RNA sequence: AGUAGUGGCGAGCGAACGCGGAACAGGCUAAACCGCACGCAUGGGUAACCGGGUAGGGGUUGUGUGUGCGGGGUUGUGGG
RNA sequence: UCGGUACGGUUUGUGUAGGAUAGGUGGGAGACUGUGAAACCUCGACGCCAGUUGGGGCGGAGUCGUUGUUGAAAUACCACUCUGAUCGUAUUGGGCAUCUAACCUCGAACCCUGAAUCGGGUUUAGGGACAGUGCCUGGCGGGUAGUUUAACUGGGGCGGU
RNA sequence: CGCGGGGUGGAGCAGCCUGGUAGCUCGUCGGGCUCAUAACCCGAAGGUCGUCGGUUCAAAUCCGGCCCCCGCAACCA
RNA sequence: AACAUG
């Protein structure tokens, strides 16, 4: 699955861009803490 | 547990076949895992039994 | 040490597989700086020579020859020597030929022994051991028809035999030959190996093949082309 | 039709294609997209919008997206 | 931190006579600054057969080897292989150890709670990608279950058939 | 049926991954040592290396051929 | 280490 991260995460990438995540680092750490959102509509909010 | 609390997916029954083709009854149980789900970010956590084909989709949040 | 090893990587590449067109081309370009040489083709088969039923041994004719002097010694007396005197036997001796070879004279490139002489040539095959000059009935050198046996050597009919570790080594001709005289030799080379595939072989048969010389590097050759050597 | 087949090819099990009748019937939704409200974001001549064009005026309520309710839509010769 | 796979580089091997039969096959018989492992120095085993031709850190200022022959024997070159070791590239896979956020806690305090050694929720102290469970897979399994255990026979049983 | 091990003198065993001598212990005979006997030490005798048939300069050792023995896995005419 | 007998 792909995500759109908001804050700064080390060893993972910069802000604004999409990134690959291994599906358990997403919904346990990045998604409950609000540091990343899913990429379904956010590709147009980024544009 | 063996019943999903969202999609209702329970077990199926069948037969276990041996080399001499002796057929006895076993049960195919779903992959029911426990989750602590929220309804809005920062709210309280309710404990549920869900199956892994719903954690793989986005039927719940954590 | 310096010049011969630096001449390798300037022309050929290891990972790049080369066509049989380009392999004979680089066989002309590698041996040009040095003297003339014999273009060597090494074939790695996928059979085990340790099993005697899977033993690979046969003959193959070079229609363009190989550029060889072919000093053919013929072991024949009487009318058997009269069948080879018009065939091209350069040295026709007598019954004392047992004694001339043991004295220190081994100046012949081929040995053909008639079955009337096999009770006496067998004392000579001990000193003809390592260099490969003993008469062998399995290679077609021990027969009663010695008139056509001289022309088998002059045409360049190579007798191939697989080694201990399943690595064939085959010659196609001198470095003075053209790109098409060697390729038609190389075109008839692989097909006779495929005709000499054994019965109970498994796996990939002709796995690795290369083109080398006497005093030079090798050429990585692709076994994928077995139809379009011309 | 106890047929094709299926079976320690043992005991047994056993269709459909099609033909004759009984009775006859077909209808709504989802999605694209256009609105309204709510929720999030972005922006102050950077820009549009104020039913379309025509002109000025307003001088920021535009633009993007999420959730429900109306409109639109229902097809195989493909329909929208 | 380790391992094998394809490929590439270096190195390793061997009897009395020979750079110890290149270890083996096939080609082919003159190749380049090699003084000499006297030096500055050659191996990590080989220093046992036999001392290896690199650790080229050097002397480059010159030349060895290919020519003689002997067990079967070639000795420069040089080939793509065999056994052992090592380096590099690419790919793939397994151990061990920290982290917190999934998961676990019959550890504690607080609340729902008026009466609660149940339960749930919040905070905290810890365990932690292990355990438990699902699926697939091998083992063990009289713990349990359905059954088999032939016939002739001066009666059955033992022998024999 | 598939893998990978085993057979050596009268007995009990080394040697087999590196092709070359073919051995050691026990038992039989004879000899040393001692004043003499035991104990000890030595030599000789004793080999189809399970069998054959090839590779091979050369095989107890490598590969096949059967011959008995064993281990684990298989075994729905 | 070594042995013991008449
Ligand atoms: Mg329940
Ligand atoms: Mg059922
Ligand atoms: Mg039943
Ligand atoms: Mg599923
Ligand atoms: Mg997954
Ligand atoms: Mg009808
Ligand atoms: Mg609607
Ligand atoms: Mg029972
Ligand atoms: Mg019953
Ligand atoms: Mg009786
Ligand atoms: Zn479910």
């Amino acid at each position: 699955m792909k995500l759109i991260l908001t804050a700064d995460v080390d060893h993972l990438g910069s802000i604004g861009d999409t990134v690959e995540v291994k599906d358990g680092y997403g919904r346990n750490f990045l998604l409950p803490r609000g540091l990343a959102i899913v990429a379904s509509r956010g590709a147009q909010k980024q544009a | 547990a063996a019943v999903c609390d969202i999609c209702g997916k329970g077990p199926g029954f069948g037969k276990s076949v041996s080399h001499s083709h002796r057929r006895t009854s076993r049960r195919w149980d779903p992959n029911i895992q426990t989750v602590h789900a929220v309804t809005r970010p920062g709210g309280n956590k309710k404990r549920l039994n869900v199956c892994t084909s719903c954690i793989k989709a986005g039927k719940i949040t954590r | 040490t310096s010049k011969a090893y630096r001449a390798a990587a300037a022309k050929v590449d290891r990972t790049n597989l080369y066509t049989p067109l380009q392999a004979a081309k680089l066989a002309k370009e590698t041996s040009s700086t040095k003297q003339d040489a014999t273009v060597e083709v090494a074939i790695r088969l996928g059979v085990d020579p340790r099993k005697a039923d899977q033993m690979v041994r046969g003959t193959v004719n070079l229609p363009h020859g190989t550029g060889k002097t072919a000093r053919v010694a013929v072991f024949a007396v009487g009318e058997k020597a009269d069948a080879a005197v018009a065939a091209g036997a350069d040295v026709v001796g007598s019954d004392d030929l047992i004694e001339r070879i043991q004295g220190g004279w081994l100046e012949f490139d081929a040995a053909i022994a008639t079955p009337d002489q096999m009770a006496k040539v067998g004392r000579i095959a001990r000193v003809l051991g390592p260099r490969g000059l003993m008469p062998n009935p399995k290679t077609g050198t021990v027969t009663a028809d010695v008139a056509k046996a001289v022309a088998d050597i002059k045409g360049g009919k190579i007798n191939f035999r697989v080694d201990k570790q399943a690595n064939l080594h085959f010659v196609i001709g001198k470095a003075s030959f053209d790109e098409k005289l060697l390729a038609e030799n190389y075109g008839a080379a692989i097909d006779e190996v495929l005709r000499l595939k054994p019965s109970s072989s498994k796996g990939r048969y002709l796995k690795k093949i290369t083109v080398s010389t006497t005093t030079g590097p090798g050429i990585p050759v692709d076994p994928s082309i077995t139809r379009n050597f011309a």
